[PDB]
């Protein structure tokens, strides 16, 4: 996908 | 001529009012053409471009799937946030983000981004080197420590190198009658009297894209830095920008100042001045 | 830990008495990002006025840009009325076409 996955902080 | 591709994200908490609203917006350069809303009654990644409409709906599907996970993944950092920093659950806080990637007139990766925001304070920032973090605060440092730990800047390099540099060049492509078309400013100056003894000359740069832009006075040839009046530039909903630098100049004057305007759509830079 | 809106009311085309256009009201370099933005005529708020997905600058600052059809006339005035957590009363702007 072209969105990116974020990681919690 | 160079082009980046940015997400702007805000995820903002409201006690006693719901969940945190999580909104993404993308950009290629000044033209928005995604957002997400988790506020919205159907909460999906949308279109607000035409060149991005043509991307089928597994493009439209994977990345609301994308974004509804980033809707929980930053409540969840909204609440780790307010434990780092000791605050109540009474008060409303902001957690913004920016990532993405910087190409070249060739398309060749310039650098790539990754960076956040509480309350309007830098928080963590991917390094440029997409491999290191650079942390404000001892609270940033939990979270550094943790992301190093998940290894989590080799998944943020990956994407960063290769889905985002990839997606932004066919986003060039489809989108090049515009997203790859400079529209110089159409300029002016105007003339108003404030008394006797003065006048302000303002230097007008109208429907110019991109934003960037440079307008200046000068007087004699000595830039008027400190005596300009400088608006910020505003967007006129074409897609256009506007701006204007104005200087209050003594009457009979006139004609020793120039307005110069540089911008990408311009074969040449511009000097202006007052024609009565 | 705020920062107060600057405010800008100007039109998207060169205003022309009796020709329709668009009156825009940008507010920007603001935090936090909740803001109340009324367009006016003659003091009267407008209706349907739309706007601008939510974005910041790279300073983390917020912008909006709040925008209605108008048409422009010798007679009418125009405003914006723009109220945040950084002002004590909202505050009025109004639009003048020199600006």
């Amino acid at each position: 996908a072209a969105a990116k996955k974020k990681y919690c902080l | 001529g160079s082009h980046s591709m940015r997400y702007f994200d805000t995820a903002m908490s409201r006690p006693g009012r719901g969940e945190p609203r999580f909104i993404s917006v993308g950009y290629v350069d000044d033209t928005q053409f995604v957002r997400f809303d988790s506020d919205a009654a159907s909460p999906r990644e949308e279109p607000r471009a035409p060149w991005i409409e043509q991307e089928g709906p597994e493009y439209w599907d994977r990345n609301t799937q994308i974004f509804k996970t980033n809707t929980q993944t930053d409540r969840c950092s909204l609440r780790n946030l307010r434990g780092y920093y000791n605050q109540s659950e009474a008060g409303s806080h902001t957690l913004q983000s920016m990532y993405g990637c910087d190409v070249g007139p060739d398309g060749r990766l310039l650098r790539g981004h990754n960076q956040y925001a509480y309350d309007g304070k830098d928080y963590i920032a991917l390094n440029e080197d997409l491999r290191s973090w650079t942390a404000a605060d001892t609270a940033a440092q939990i979270t550094q420590r943790k992301w190093e730990a998940a290894r989590v800047a080799e998944q943020d390099r990956a994407y960063l190198e290769g889905t985002c540099v990839e997606w932004l060049r066919r986003y060039l492509e489809n989108g090049k009658d515009t997203l790859e078309r400079a529209d110089p400013p159409k300029t002016h100056v105007t003339h108003h009297p404030i008394s006797d003894h003065e006048a302000t000359l303002r230097c007008w740069a109208l429907g110019f894209y991109p934003a960037e832009i440079t307008l200046t006075w000068q007087r004699d040839g000595e830039d008027q830095t400190q005596d300009t009046e400088l608006v910020e530039t505003r967007p006129a909903g074409d897609r256009t920008f506007q701006k204007w630098a104005a200087v209050v100049v003594p009457s009979g004057e006139e004609q020793r100042y120039t307005c110069h305007v540089q911008h990408e759509g311009l074969p040449k830079p511009l000097t202006l001045r007052w024609e009565p | 830990i705020q920062r107060t809106p600057k405010i800008q009311v100007y039109s998207r085309h060169p205003a022309e008495n009796g020709k329709s256009n668009f009156l825009n009201c940008y507010v920007s370099g603001f935090h936090p990002s909740d803001i109340e933005v009324d367009l006016l005529k003659n003091g009267e708020r407008i209706e349907k006025v739309e706007h601008s997905d939510l974005s910041f600058s790279k300073d983390w600052s917020f912008y909006l840009l709040y925008y209605t059809e108008f048409t422009p006339t010798e007679k009418d005035e125009y405003a914006c009325r723009v109220n945040h957590v950084t002002l004590s009363q909202p505050k009025i702007v109004k639009w003048d076409r020199d600006m």
